[PDB]
DNA sequence: GGACATGCCCGGACATGCCCTATATCTGACACGTGCCTGGAGACTAGGGAGTAATCCCCTTGGCGGTTAAAACGCGGGGGACAGCGCGTACGTGCGTTTAAGCGGTGCTAGAGCTGTCTACGACCAATTGAGCGGCCTCGGCACCGGATTCTCAGGCCTGGCTCGCGATAG
DNA sequence: CTATCGCGAGCCAGGCCTGAGAATCCGGTGCCGAGGCCGCTCAATTGGTCGTAGACAGCTCTAGCACCGCTTAAACGCACGTACGCGCTGTCCCCCGCGTTTTAACCGCCAAGGGGATTACTCCCTAGTCTCCAGGCACGTGTCAGATATAGGGCATGTCCGGGCATGTCC
């Protein structure tokens, strides 16, 4: 009964909304939130730089939404933008 | 625009003879431009993008500082 | 007849001079100008302060030298002396920049 | 009834637990409302294009389970995400197909 | 020949007699033997079933004999015998003279005879009971030229006489049946048959 | 203490490595230069994870300890814990 | 009796290798070539299943790369056949030699 | 009077006197050696508190900062950073 | 009140004890921070510090200077394998590169 | 051969009689027996279990034998071998000569004879009484040709005489059954089965 | 033979031709020409009249050859001779070998060669210029088997060749038809030409 | 073998090319060629005839040769030889060697060769130009094992490759064809023609 | 001669080969359900960090002029890239042997992991003050310069030695 | 007349000397940036308090190590042939090096303005705490999918034979 952290849950709705077919082995399970795992760390941490090199004590959006940009890739990067503004915009309209 | 001929000849011949090089063939000079083009849309990518969040308008020296260090090449001598 | 070294002893005499300074060998003008041009078609009506062109341009030379001594080494390895296009190209490539 | 910020979103990925790992990861003293949204729908986006890829390999091999294999494929095969993905190894992947062209017989 | 054997049915002291198969009249059977004519229709090199059946067993050392002869009168004292043809091809058995008609298959003690006095030819084998379990004993013979054949019988039919032997060549018992050889017995047996009515 | 188990890293499994790397030919004398590379590897690996595994106050190399160890050395690797 | 060109059954291997996923490096000798320069780092040991299985996965996606790239370096030379030297050069360009 | 600007010039200083008394520093070598420091400090400071979250450790000690610079210095340079910074602690825990 | 003596001068050691204290519980690393992670800090950074500066004083006085340059650091710093190994990606402004020539470029009689 | 194998049904002292499994005639059928026609169908090379019951024990030291002949009495004298194909090609299974046509599987102690009388074939086992469980022995013959393998028994069936005898091979018990080897054994049942009744 | 003969028509200097009587074709006609097919149909042994036409009249001392040879192509190369029976017989007019399919009647100059190079069989007379009054010279052949006969031509057709030579046997002109040596020449010779509008 | 004989077509300076006849798809035509597939459908033992044409005529002392080999890529190496059954029995024709596929019929100066080298088997014949009338000279192939024969060419396609030498047996020309050696090669051919539409 | 007599050829059709596929069964590895509990959601609070507006100044941008060192261009040539060729040897391929890697079962104990307790230790906060930073001044590093001295390496000339050719003498 | 030996002349190689460029050294002035001193201020120190976290003890129970046995696939040693690395050679082209012309980079000097850093005020946004509840994560029960092998089911292709034609025969 030793309660652990893994995103297996939406990784498996995600799966199910793109392609509601096809399943997934233990270790392909375990190499998307060795994945996952990375990529948080990586932006968390860039954000956290960023942050404090402007002497910023609060995580907000904007050095998340930078740190992306400078993280993803061209295409990548535009669309990471536009997702996340349009969920957010959505979210701060539904409180 | 034109400005990619103010790196001029002599000046590749002059960065390649610190890099070690004694003989430089004539199609050196186009591919070591590309290469530095490409460095600097990086680089400058990198540090326009650390201006913006600052919400400032000239890219500073800090700003090329942290680019180069995250780019995964630290540079000495300007601050940080 | 006048006095002419053959191939190569002043192409060591001027890697000698330039190994031993540390003196900038780009032009600073002309690559400002690259700089601010290149700036543009990121963001217009960009600023760059005089340290952060200097930065970069330290930058830049250190960053040839170096690509230059890689390929050096690959030529050499083929048993060859003149750098050419694919001796920067695997240079690059085995660096991981491709 | 409790409705939670992720259902008010949309959003698959969880709100309260990027929340609380940003909390907990000693980052900063606060942390926006906002922020763990956008990390968390990121994180939504990003996966939902690796599975897109990995499932197009898996039908384009016949399977209908994707394998380590055919996640390698979509991150190799995907020129950005191979390079956001350009220090990472993937175990069980193996390697592209890819002969160099002076090797083939004359 | 000097002489014509006899060709009277002599059941003898064993009450031996023929049996033959029941096969049909298929234009081309391969044997088929017609109780109205006692004559059996057979192809060339084909087996030719005989049975030997006997009231009682007959000593060891009986043998079986086969000899044909022409059955017109006026042909009987011409030694039956293979054509020129048929006799200079390469179809010999390795046991069987190339210009014996008769022919027993599948026996290793066969003795072929070319008889110094009458020049008639004859294939002979051991009379073999039958297990004790049985009813008779079967031969096999083969017919190497068809009644056809130019320069050997020359379409004209034969008599095969099949005489029980002692050791020593002694008559035990004589039956014979009318032989054609063709290359349609089925067809040629019915023909005759009908004939018969005609 | 196990003594000369370098020799256990066969000839045939560097020329498996090599075909899955694309090498079509092998010099007979890349073995031992492999052979050093790959030591050279182990060296510096198990040094960090073992100072992982001392700092924990353990005795026994985790998967962690590796997984984390490889990502500090930028070779990063997926599939046994993040 | 029937003999393969050179190079036919090279390719077959290179490609049957990279079309499948199985580890090719032996189990065995490599726990014991780990735990051999173990002793000299700390002694007695003890090493998790999943912890030998993550070196060997290392060990064997760096051995792969380092042999792309030497092939890389080996057919820019005009040559089909790795050397030392080729490694040498790959270690060096890649910056740990 | 501009803003307070924190620097190591003063114990650069102080060190190169005492191991090398007759030397001075140029201003541009003192940028060099402040941008090596902060350096230093960055990675120790950085590997230390990931050693310390991946332990589920709450409190910064001596530990995590000395198996960070075993992990970051070379054989015989750790080995003698160690053996100072023990001799330092157990002499400061003296008063 | 007692006489106030700072950490550094406790330890024996030049950087300070205080701000570098400061700037880890200031450096968003932890919520807590001992008293003695500071004073190892400190000695490592001192020693590396007095090591680098050995070499580069070193380096000057071969070259008969007495002020320390960017050059003199860089060469002290690709003249040690150790230092070149924890410094192998940084770049030295005004640093220059060693002076080294392979052997298949030196002429031939 | 100079002689034909007796093929007499004897039960003997012993009561020995022949049984087979009942498998039925469909496709993927590699071995099934006939009632009706006392014929087994089998495929080459497959497993055909003969079954061994008798009213009482024979002694130890009695020997099981298996041979085959030709059932056409033209035939019988033929002695039965592989083709020339089977006899090359390489089949052999350590203990069977090349060219016997019966082999016995699972058996260390079987023994093949090239009889230098008769030139026939034969493979011999011990008797060993029914296993616990079982009113029977159960011997697992192969038969290494097709029915239709030319050059070999080309299309001619054959019969398969099992004896029981003793050291001295003497007579003990006797029977047979037809074979036919061919790729569907099923499938020819069911032909030869209905063919009964034409 | 190692050899095939040519059959090319070559009239040569003296305008050699052949020509045929005008027989009709009832069924028992001993020997009727086709000139649409140029076959010659004939009875055994009967005379088969054949003309030589020549332009101008060839020296002293010409000789006219007549050889068959198998007309089909893959036949060729064998030698047509009598088949066994024929050649057994007592038919031999006592100048032909008993072999020889083609004789010639009534010639006492007539000559049969058995060549040693070719083994190709021929006769062979004197060229005669015709009679006094007359336009042809005639010579009769004699065909001495059937087309049918076994063991001999074996229902395979033949070509005969007519060569006019000199003395040294140098080729002075050729000519040929086929033939058909058979017991119906008028019947065989109307089912023929029918069969050519078939 | 070590080599594969070359089978490019080679018409070379003689124009050399292959004709065959017309025969239609009657179930069992002896012998008919497919211009479709390039094939011929031949049955075993049968005169299969080949047409040798040429622009203009080779020299004195040329040779004809005819080889078979497998079609199939993997099969090339492989010898192709008569089946052991074949091999064994008594069909030669006092010319050929027994394990030889292909023979030529009605050919004293046939010689057959197994290759030291290459241990290929083969049979030529020299060249003889048509009589100045006829267009063509025609071979007679016998192919003696059928294409399904077991231990043979075991249902394997063959290529015949028929080569132009000289007398030293230097190459002057060469074609090739597909043979199918089969018991109903009307049926055959109008079964693999139909196959073309699938 | 018409009417049979009688063998031969072959298309029809069966005998009987072999692969060809489809269905069923067995084995192996995986989706979803349940209970719970603890981490996430709603609500209220303070407080301080961030947003915004005004200010100032410094530091970035733009322009003019000269001048000189560096860049551009021409041209001769030599040496280096590159293509071709020969060879020999080292490596690819195959086969028989042997060796150890792998798999499956079993033990046990070392040690990872979880929980409880409590005390040492670090956050926090107020007062102090002295360490550290900004500004100003000065002098010495030391380069920047320029010009004479010292000097090593390269090229050219001269001398000596060796080889080849011619002439003379002897056989 | 021919052959051998000796002498003389020419060519090539090696050594020595001279020249010339590059470096070293010496002085000189001079300049500007590093070092030191002083005012100030705010950030470290000290003293005390309190929550909490991690150090230690102790219990559990997991899995890592060790071993045995069997199998079989991989490794290994060797034979052999041959393709490729490597050395050598020739060619030609294109890069170096140097002289001449041009141009623009740099230094200095000045002007302007704009935006970056600073400070002050406010307000709203997030940590902290409480209360509750639902989602997510161990544990678990069966079920579903894939592969393989057995049943139909097609072709794959040889042999036999009835029909019908070919061809002899004769009162």
């Amino acid at each position: 009964r030793s309660r652990k952290e893994s995103y297996s849950i939406y990784v498996y709705k995600v799966l199910k909304q793109v392609h509601p077919d096809t399943g997934i082995s233990s270790k392909a399970m375990g190499i998307m939130n060795s994945f996952v795992n990375d990529i948080f760390e990586r932006i968390a941490g860039e954000a956290s730089r960023l942050a404090h090199y402007n002497k910023r004590s609060t995580i907000t959006s904007r050095e998340i939404q930078t740190a992306v940009r400078l993280l993803l890739p061209g295409e990548l990067a535009k669309h990471a933008v536009s997702e996340g503004t349009k969920a957010v915009t959505k979210y701060t309209s539904a409180k | 625009r034109d400005n990619i001929q103010g790196i001029t000849k002599p000046a590749i011949r002059r960065l390649a003879r610190r890099g070690g090089v004694k003989r430089i063939s004539g199609l050196i000079y186009e591919e070591t431009r590309g290469v530095l083009k490409v460095f600097l849309e990086n680089v400058i990518r990198d540090a326009v993008t650390y201006t913006e969040h600052a919400k400032r308008k000239t890219v500073t020296a800090m700003d090329v500082v942290y680019a180069l260090k995250r780019q995964g090449r630290t540079l000495y001598g300007f601050g940080g | 007849k006048p006095h002419r070294y053959r191939p190569g002893t002043v192409a060591l005499r001027e890697i000698r001079r330039y190994q031993k300074s540390t003196e900038l060998l780009i032009r600073k003008l002309p690559f400002q100008r690259l700089v601010r041009e290149i700036a543009q078609d990121f963001k217009t009506d960009l600023r760059f302060q005089s340290s952060a062109v200097m930065a970069l341009q330290e930058a830049c030379e250190a960053y040839l030298v170096g690509l230059f001594e890689d390929t050096n080494l690959c030529a050499i390895h083929a048993k060859r002396v003149t750098i050419m296009p694919k001796d920067i190209q695997l240079a690059r490539r085995i660096r991981g920049e491709r | 009834k409790a409705k939670t910020r992720s259902s008010r979103a949309g959003l698959q990925f969880p709100v309260g637990r990027v929340h609380r790992l940003l909390r907990k990861g000693n980052y900063s003293e606060r942390v926006g409302a906002g922020a763990p949204v956008y990390l968390a729908a990121v994180l939504e986006y990003l996966t939902a294009e690796i599975l897109e890829l990995a499932g197009n390999a898996a039908r384009d091999n016949k399977k209908t389970r994707i394998i380590p294999r055919h996640l390698q494929l979509a991150i190799r095969n995907d020129e950005e995400l191979n390079k956001l993905l350009g220090r990472v190894t993937i175990a069980q992947g193996g390697v592209l197909p890819n002969i160099q062209a002076v090797l083939l017989p004359k | 020949s000097s002489s014509v054997p006899s060709q009277k049915t002599y059941q003898g002291s064993y009450g031996f007699r023929l049996g033959f198969l029941h096969s049909g009249t298929a234009k081309s059977v391969t044997c088929t033997y017609s109780p109205a004519l006692n004559k059996m229709f057979c192809q060339l090199a084909k087996t030719c079933p005989v049975q030997l059946w006997v009231d009682s067993t007959p000593p060891p050392g009986t043998r079986v004999r086969a000899m044909a002869i022409y059955k017109q009168s006026q042909h009987m004292t011409e030694v039956v015998r293979r054509c020129p043809h048929h006799e200079r091809c390469s179809d010999s058995d390795g046991l069987a003279p190339p210009q014996h008609l008769i022919r027993v298959e599948g026996n290793l003690r066969v003795e072929y005879l070319d008889d110094r006095n009458t020049f008639r030819h004859s294939v002979v084998v051991p009379y073999e009971p039958p297990e004790v379990g049985s009813d008779c004993t079967t031969i096999h013979y083969n017919y190497m030229c068809n009644s056809s054949c130019m320069g050997g019988m020359n379409r004209r039919p034969i008599l095969t006489i099949i005489t029980l032997e002692d050791s020593s060549g002694n008559l035990l018992g004589r039956n014979s049946f009318e032989v054609r050889v063709c290359a349609c017995p089925g067809r040629d047996r019915r023909t005759e048959e009908e004939n018969l009515r005609k």
